[PDB]
DNA sequence: CACAGGATCGAGAGGTAATTCTGCTTATCGGTAGAGTG
RNA sequence: ACAGAUGUCCUCGAGAGGUA
DNA sequence: CACTCTACCGATAAGCAGAATTACCTCTCGATCCTGTG
C-alpha cells in the first residue's frame, strides 16, 4: 500500500555555504526537512533510500538577492491515508468518544455514530474498553478498520474509521 | 516599394532642418510600420489593435474597453512584454534581464 | 532544450553579462562569502568581483535562452572580457 | 534597477494567491501555517507573489468589475 | 460666493459656468499689483489665430 | 490663522496651553514656547515645527479634550514679530500671528 | 513539489472527479504509468507491507554501511528484531523522526513475509494477474480465508468470477506465510 | 534597439525649427498615416 | 446560430484563427439574415433539401436605446427585451456556437456577461477619508454600493408586496441606471449622476482610466524614495563624473551596508559618530528586522555590530548616484556620476555634461537617485 | 419649549461657439441580372 | 478573587498664479 | 427583347468616441435645508 514516488524539493541555500560541500549541505538539509514531514498532498515521508545516488542540478541565483535555488531530485517511500480501503491497525487509546486505532505513523479516530450498537463504554476492567457481545477490544488489541473519512489534508491529514460490516474486528 | 518611400518621406522630413540620423533607426521605424502587408500607423487603431499582451495594449490607450474586451474573450498574457513585468514589479527579461545566472558545483571543486 | 555543445552564439562576454556578474559577485562577497581570490588589501565588493573576473576565477554560468525558448549554457571562464 | 525602484523604493506587498483559482481569495494564517482556498477547496497548492500595491489595487478593482485577472506561475505551452 | 470662488453663477452649475473671473490681488511689488488690475483675458476653453498680435 | 470654530453649542474650541495629561494626540513639536493663552508673545525666536498656537477641541475616563495646534513649517524659521487678537462675526475668538526672518 | 507537469486543463478544471472511493478510482496524482525522473512513462510500483519492510531495512543498512566507512575514513524472533531496528535506528537517520519507530514497529509486529524468498515467490505468484498494483498489496499485506471477504474487504475486484484460481493463489499466500 | 530609435526620431523633432509641407506637422501626418496630405505631389522624369 | 456550415461564406469566415476577426466575420455574415431556417438545401444536390433543425421563428431588429434593447418583429410590433430572457437565451446556447463566437467554455462564457451577483470591493478599496476634526466621510464608492442596496431592496419589497408593472419596470430601471453609473459615469446619451454636493460620481472606470489613473500614473510611473532636488550650478574644477551633493541632502539620503568583514571598523566607526554629522548612520538594521534608530536611543552607547547586519550610513564620495533631468528625450539625459560632498547647498556639475543634459544655471532644478543594493550600484556604474 | 431625512431643474428654453482625424454604424441612392411573354 | 486609557501620517475633488 | 419588381454590392453622407509633453512650487475655497413634527 505503501508508495515509492520520484518527488522533487526545491531548497534555497544561502551563499554563505557556497564552497565544495554545498553538496553535502543540501543533502542534510533535505534529509533534516522532507523526513517527518506531514504533508497534505502525499502523507508521511517515511525515509529516503539511495542517499548516495540523488543528483542536484545546477542552481539558479535569484535577481533579488544571492541565495540560489537549487531542484533536487529525491525518491522516498510515501505513506498517505488514502480513501476506501480495509487496513488493520493497533489501538493506543481509549475513551467515551472512541478507540484511537494506530496505523503506522497514523491515528485514526472513530466517532459515536460510526461502530454499531454492538459496543458500549465502560469502565469495569483494568483498561477503560467498550464491551458487549463477542467483541473484545482494548488498549492494546487487534483491530481491522475501513477508512472513510475526508483526510481534510491542511499542513497535516487524517483519518476517520469504521466498523460497520463484518470481519472488520479482532479476528 | 511603399516601405522605401516611406523611409526616404521620413530622411527628408529629418535631415530638412540639417540634424543628421542614423539609417538604423529610421529603418527599424519602417520595418516596424510596415511589417504587415499594410501601413500600421503609430495610433490607437494602428499598432495598439495586434495580438500583443492585454496589459501592454492597454497601458497606452483605452484602458478599460481592451481589459473588458480580453475578460469578454478568452486571452492569455504570456507574459514577458517589459509593460506586464513593470505593472507586476518583476526583473524585466531585457537588457540584463535577458538571461539567468547559475552556479556550477564543478568550478567551486576547482577553484577552492 | 539545452543545444549540446553545438552552440552557435558569440564566445565573448557582452555588456550586460558584464555588468549582472559583476553586481551578483559584488553582492555575493557583501554577503559572507568565500572568495577565490587574494584580496591583496581590497575592502569593496565591486573591486574584489573585478578582481576575480580578471584571471576568470567566477564559478557562474550564464544561460542564454533562445527566442524559441532553448538555452545554452557558457561557462564565465570560458567567455572572452574584451570590453 | 528599474525593478528596484518601481518596488523596492515605492511599494512592496506580498499576497498568496490560489493555485487552482489565480486570483488572490485566499485566507492566510501565518501564526496557525493554514492557507485554505474556500472557492475551490485549496490547501496545498498555495503560493506567494511579490506585487505593488498599485497592481493589488488594480486587480482588486477588476475583479470588482466582475473581470478575472487569473495569475498562475507556470507555462502552458508545455500542454 | 460669486466674488469669492470667482465661478460667475450661484453654487450649483458651478462647472458650466465662466472660471477665473475673480482672483486673488497680486501683492509682491507695486508694478505687479498695478499690472493685475489692468489684465484682461479671452474666454476660449489648439488655435494660433486668436494668440497672434494684430494690427 | 486661527480660528475657534463652535461645534453644537457647548463643544467650542479654546486657545490654551495643552498638557500631556488631559488633552490626546498632541504634536511632536515642543509647547513651552507657548502661554498661559495659548499664543507666543512677540520677540521669541521659533524655529522647526515648534508650537505658536495652542487650540484644543472635546471629543465629544477622563481625556475629555484632543490637542488641534498648528504648528510651525518645518523648512522655515524666524522671529514672530506681532500677535494680533480679535473676534470674528459670530464672538468667538481670532488669532493672526506673524513671523519674521531675513534672507541674505 | 511535484513530478508530474500540468496537462489537461488543471487550472480551472473544477470538481475533475470526486477523491477516491472504494471502487477504485484512483486520483489525479497517483494515476497509473507516472513520470519518471530520467524519462517517462513509468508505471506505478507493486509494494506490499511485507516488501515495505524489506525495502526500509535494506535502505538501512545499505546507509548504515555508508556513513559507517565515511567515519571510518574520516578517523528471538520479535524480541531479537525490536532491539536490532532500535539499535539501528538510534544514529542512522538522527535528528528526531519520531513517526520511524511507530511505523517500523508496525512492520516488525505485523510482517506477513519474513524472507526474501517468500515475498519473491509472492510477487512472481501476483505479476500473472493484471490487477492494480494496489488490489495486489492489499491482498498481499491482509491475510484472508473467504472469496466474498476479500471482495469485500478489498473492492474493485469483481473482474475474477471464477475464483478457483482465486482460491489457489489464496491458499498459496496462506501456506507462504505459514512457512515463516 | 527600439527605446533608441524611438528616442532618436523624437529628439529631433523637439528641436525641430519652424510650397511642401515640412517639420512636425508633415511628420505627424506621416506616423498618423494621413489619407488625405495637405500638400501631395508628384515627380514625373 | 442563423447561419450554419452549409453555407460556403459562413464556412470561409469559421475558417478563420484570430477571435476577434472570426467573431466580426460572423456578426456581418449574419446580420443580413433575419428569419430562422428549418431546412437548408445541400451543398451538393440544390434541388434536394437538408433540415438543419431549426425553429423557424422571425428574428427581431434588435435596437440600443440607452441602457434597453428594443426590437423591431416584422412579419410591426415594438417590444423591448428584457435581462431574463435574454439570459435564457444565452443559457440555450450550444458550446460550438459560443467557441466559434469568440467565447470560451470554462474561462468565459456569453451568459455570465449578464450581472445577477454584484461583488462589493473591501475597505481598502474604498477607505474613509480623515475629513476635518471630529468628522467623517465616505467614499463615493461607499455611497454608490449604498444607493445599489437601497434600490435592490425597494425593487426586493415591492415585486414581494404585490405592485403594478410600471413601478417594477421604474425600480429595474433605477437599479440597472445604478449599476451602471457604478460601473461607468460617462455614458453618452444619458445624464450623469451627481453626488450630494453636485459633483459627478468618481466611478472605478475613471480611477481605471487617463493620465492620473492608476495604470499609468500609479503603475507605469510612481513616487520614489531616496531621492532629491534642488538647483544646479556649475564648478569647473569638478571632473567629467562627479556631480556635488550638499551636506544636508547627503545627511539625509542613506545607504544601507552589510556588516561584514573588511568594513567592520569603519562601520563601527560611523554608527559612533552619530546621524549629526555627516559621515555616520541613521539606523542600524538586525538580523530579526527590528530597526535601530541611532537618533532617538543615542546614549553613545558601543553597539556591538554582528556579521550580516544592515547598516543605513550616508552617502559617502565615489557614491554611484543617478542624476535624471526632466523631460527625460533620450538615454543621456540621465546618467550616473560620482557622489562627491560640498559645503554649500546646490547642485554641482562639469560645463561639459550641460550639453546632454540640456540645462542652464538660469534656476534649473535636476533630480538625483540613489542606488539601493549593491548589484544596482554595479549596473549603474557599469551601465 | 423646541428637531429631522430625502433629494438640483423644470416644462420651458437656451442658457447656448472656439477640434479634428480618424474608424464604426446607420441610413440613403445607384446601379445590375432574372420569374415567364407577345 | 479580579478591574479605569492610548498609535505615527491624515484631508479630497477642484480652481488660480508661476518655475524650468 | 424589354415588360416589374426581386436580390446583390459599390458609393455617399451623417451621428458617435478619444485624445491631446514632463516635472516642480504656492495659495484658496467647500464637504447641504425645510416642510413636517410633539
Ligand atoms: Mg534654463
Ligand atoms: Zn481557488
Ligand atoms: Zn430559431
Amino acid at each position: 500500500m505503501f508508495f515509492i514516488k520520484d518527488l522533487s524539493l526545491n531548497i534555497t541555500l544561502h551563499p554563505s555555504f557556497f564552497g565544495p560541500r554545498m553538496k553535502q549541505y543540501l543533502k542534510t538539509k533535505l534529509l533534516e526537512e522532507v523526513e517527518g514531514s506531514c504533508t497534505g498532498k502525499f502523507g508521511y515521508i517515511l525515509c529516503v533510500l539511495d542517499y548516495d545516488n540523488i543528483d542536484i542540478q545546477r542552481g539558479r541565483i535569484l535577481p533579488t538577492d544571492g541565495s540560489a535555488e537549487f531542484n533536487v531530485k529525491y525518491r522516498a517511500v510515501v505513506f498517505k491515508p488514502f480513501k476506501g480501503e480495509v487496513v488493520d491497525g493497533t489501538v493506543v487509546s481509549c475513551s467515551q468518544h472512541g478507540f484511537e486505532v494506530q496505523v503506522g505513523p497514523m491515528k485514526v479516530f472513530v466517532t459515536k455514530h460510526l461502530m454499531p450498537q454492538d459496543l458500549t463504554f465502560n469502565a469495569g476492567s483494568n483498561p477503560p474498553s467498550y464491551q458487549s457481545s463477542e467483541d473484545v477490544i482494548t488498549i492494546k488489541s487487534r483491530i481491522r478498520v475501513k477508512i472513510e473519512g475526508c483526510i481534510s489534508q491542511v499542513s497535516s491529514i487524517h483519518a476517520i474509521g469504521s466498523i460497520k460490516e463484518d470481519y472488520l474486528g479482532a479476528i | 516599394a511603399g516601405r522605401a518611400a516611406l523611409y526616404k518621406e521620413v530622411y527628408n522630413v529629418i535631415a530638412s532642418d540639417g540634424s543628421y540620423v542614423n539609417y538604423r533607426h529610421m529603418a527599424l521605424l519602417v520595418d516596424v510600420m510596415t511589417t504587415q502587408g499594410g501601413l500600421t500607423s503609430v495610433t490607437r487603431h494602428g499598432f495598439n489593435r495586434s495580438n500583443t499582451g492585454a496589459l501592454m495594449r492597454c497601458s497606452f490607450e483605452e484602458t478599460v474597453e481592451i481589459l473588458f474586451e480580453a475578460g469578454a474573450s478568452a486571452e492569455l498574457d504570456d507574459c514577458r512584454g517589459v509593460s506586464e513585468n513593470v505593472i507586476l514589479g518583476q526583473m524585466a527579461p531585457i537588457g540584463t534581464g535577458a538571461f539567468d545566472v547559475m552556479i556550477d558545483e564543478e568550478s567551486l571543486v576547482k577553484y577552492m | 532544450a539545452i543545444p549540446k555543445d553545438q552552440r552557435a552564439t558569440t564566445p565573448y562576454m557582452t555588456k550586460y553579462e558584464r555588468a549582472r556578474i559583476l553586481g551578483t559577485r559584488a553582492l555575493q562577497i557583501s554577503m559572507n562569502a568565500p572568495v577565490f581570490v587574494d584580496l591583496e588589501g581590497e575592502t569593496d565588493p565591486l573591486r574584489i568581483a573585478m578582481k576575480e573576473l580578471a584571471e576568470k576565477k567566477i564559478p557562474l554560468v550564464i544561460r542564454r535562452y533562445l527566442p524559441d525558448g532553448s538555452f545554452e549554457d557558457w561557462s564565465v571562464e570560458e567567455l572572452i572580457v574584451d570590453l | 534597477f528599474l525593478k528596484e525602484r518601481l518596488m523596492e523604493a515605492s511599494d512592496a506587498f506580498r499576497v498568496h494567491i490560489c493555485g487552482i483559482c489565480g486570483l488572490m481569495t485566499v485566507i492566510a494564517k501565518l501564526n496557525h501555517n493554514q492557507f485554505e482556498c474556500k472557492g475551490c477547496d485549496n490547501k496545498i497548492d498555495i503560493y506567494q507573489i511579490h506585487i505593488p500595491y498599485a497592481a493589488k489595487l488594480l486587480f482588486q478593482e477588476l475583479m470588482a468589475m466582475n473581470i478575472t485577472p487569473r495569475l498562475y506561475t507556470d507555462r502552458s505551452r508545455d500542454f | 460666493y460669486a466674488l469669492a470662488t470667482g465661478n460667475w453663477g450661484e453654487q450649483k452649475k458651478a462647472m458650466s459656468s465662466r472660471a477665473g473671473v475673480s482672483q486673488v490681488l497680486n501683492r509682491y511689488t507695486y508694478s505687479s499689483t498695478l499690472s493685475h488690475l489692468r489684465r484682461t483675458n479671452t474666454p476660449i476653453g489648439k488655435l494660433a489665430k486668436p494668440r497672434q498680435l494684430h494690427n | 490663522m486661527d480660528q475657534e470654530k463652535k461645534y453644537g453649542m457647548s463643544i467650542t474650541e479654546t486657545f490654551e496651553k495643552p498638557q500631556r495629561t488631559n488633552t490626546l494626540r498632541m504634536k511632536h513639536g515642543t509647547y513651552d514656547k507657548l502661554d498661559d493663552d495659548g499664543l507666543i508673545a512677540p520677540g521669541v525666536r521659533v524655529s522647526g515645527e515648534d508650537v505658536i498656537i495652542g487650540k484644543t477641541t472635546p471629543i465629544s475616563a477622563y481625556h475629555s479634550k484632543r490637542d488641534a495646534s498648528t504648528p510651525l513649517r518645518s523648512t522655515e524659521n524666524g522671529i514672530v514679530d506681532q500677535v494680533l487678537v480679535t473676534t470674528n462675526q459670530d464672538g468667538l475668538k481670532f488669532v493672526k500671528v506673524r513671523v519674521r526672518t531675513t534672507k541674505i | 513539489s511535484t513530478s508530474t507537469f500540468q496537462t489537461r486543463r488543471r487550472r480551472l478544471k473544477k470538481v475533475e472527479e470526486e477523491e477516491n472511493a472504494a471502487t477504485l478510482q484512483l486520483g489525479q496524482e497517483f494515476q497509473l504509468k507516472q513520470i519518471n525522473h530520467q524519462g517517462e512513462e513509468e508505471e506505478l510500483i507493486a509494494l506490499n507491507l511485507s516488501e515495505a519492510r524489506l525495502v526500509i531495512k535494506e535502505a538501512l543498512v545499505e546507509r548504515r554501511r555508508a556513513f559507517k566507512r565515511s567515519q571510518k575514513k574520516h578517523k528471538e524472533t520479535r524480541e531479537k528484531e525490536l532491539e536490532s531496528i532500535d539499535v539501528l535506528l538510534e544514529q542512522t537517520t538522527g535528528g528526531n523522526n519520531k513517526d520511524l519507530k511507530n511505523t517500523m514497529q508496525y512492520l516488525t509486529n505485523f510482517s506477513r513475509f519474513r524472507d526474501q524468498e517468500t515475498v519473491g515467490a509472492v510477487i512472481q505468484l501476483l505479476k500473472s494477474t493484471g490487477l492494480h498494483p494496489f488490489e495486489v498489496a492489499q491482498l498481499g499485506s491482509l491475510a484472508c480465508d473467504t472469496a466474498d471477504e476479500a471482495k469485500t474487504l478489498i473492492p474493485s475486484l469483481n473482474n475474477k468470477i471464477s475464483d478457483d484460481e482465486l482460491e489457489r493463489i489464496l491458499k498459496e499466500l496462506s501456506n507462504l506465510e505459514t512457512l515463516y | 534597439v527600439g527605446v533608441l530609435a524611438a528616442q532618436s526620431i523624437g529628439e529631433p523633432a523637439t528641436q525641430m525649427t519652424l510650397k511642401v509641407t515640412s517639420g512636425v506637422p508633415r511628420l505627424k501626418e506621416i506616423l498618423n498615416v494621413a489619407k488625405n496630405m495637405k500638400t501631395p505631389s508628384l515627380t514625373v522624369y | 446560430l442563423l447561419l450554419d456550415e452549409h453555407n460556403e461564406l459562413m464556412r470561409q469566415a469559421l475558417a478563420i484563427k484570430d477571435s476577434k476577426k472570426r467573431f466580426a466575420a460572423i456578426w456581418t455574415l449574419c446580420k443580413t439574415k433575419m428569419v430562422c431556417e428549418t431546412d437548408v438545401p445541400s451543398e451538393d444536390d440544390p434541388t434536394q433539401l437538408v433540415s438543419r433543425g431549426g425553429c423557424g421563428n422571425t428574428q427581431p431588429t434588435i435596437r440600443k436605446d440607452g441602457l434597453k434593447l428594443v426590437g423591431s418583429w416584422k412579419k410591426p410590433e415594438l417590444r423591448v427585451l428584457s435581462t431574463e430572457e435574454i439570459l435564457n437565451i444565452f443559457k440555450h446556447i450550444s458550446v460550438k456556437d459560443f467557441t466559434s463566437l469568440g467565447f470560451n467554455e470554462v474561462f468565459s462564457r456569453p451568459e455570465w456577461m449578464i450581472l445577477t451577483c454584484l461583488p462589493v470591493p473591501p475597505p481598502p478599496v474604498r477607505p474613509s477619508i480623515s475629513f476635518n476634526e471630529s468628522q467623517r466621510g465616505e467614499d463615493d464608492l461607499t455611497f454608490k454600493l449604498a444607493d445599489i442596496l437601497k434600490a435592490n431592496i425597494s425593487l426586493e419589497t415591492l415585486e414581494h408586496n404585490g405592485a403594478p408593472h410600471h413601478a417594477i419596470e421604474e425600480a429595474e430601471s433605477l437599479l440597472q441606471f445604478h449599476v451602471a453609473t457604478y460601473m461607468d459615469n460617462d455614458i453618452a446619451g444619458q445624464p450623469q449622476a451627481l453626488q450630494k454636493s453636485g459633483r459627478p460620481v468618481k466611478s472605478i472606470r475613471a480611477r481605471l482610466k487617463g493620465k492620473e489613473g492608476r495604470i499609468r500614473g500609479n503603475l507605469m510611473g510612481k513616487r520614489v524614495d531616496f531621492s532629491a532636488r534642488t538647483v544646479i550650478s556649475g564648478d569647473p574644477n569638478l571632473e567629467l563624473d562627479q556631480v556635488g551633493v550638499p551636506k544636508s541632502i547627503a545627511k539625509t539620503l542613506t545607504y544601507p551596508e552589510v556588516v561584514t568583514p573588511y568594513n567592520i571598523d569603519r562601520l563601527t566607526q560611523l554608527v559612533r559618530n552619530g546621524p549629526n554629522e555627516h559621515p555616520g548612520a541613521k539606523y542600524v538594521i538586525r538580523d530579526s528586522g527590528d530597526r535601530i534608530d541611532l537618533r532617538y536611543s543615542k546614549r553613545a552607547g558601543d553597539i556591538q555590530l554582528q556579521y550580516g547586519w544592515k547598516v543605513e550610513r550616508h552617502i559617502m564620495d565615489n557614491d554611484p548616484v543617478l542624476f535624471n533631468r526632466q523631460p527625460s528625450l533620450h538615454k543621456m539625459s540621465m546618467m550616473a556620476h560620482r557622489v562627491k560632498v560640498i559645503p554649500y547647498s546646490t547642485f554641482r556639475l562639469n560645463l561639459s555634461v550641460t550639453s546632454p543634459y540640456n540645462a542652464d544655471f538660469d534656476g534649473d532644478e535636476m533630480n538625483l537617485h540613489v542606488p539601493q543594493s549593491e548589484e544596482t550600484r554595479a549596473e549603474l556604474s557599469q551601465l
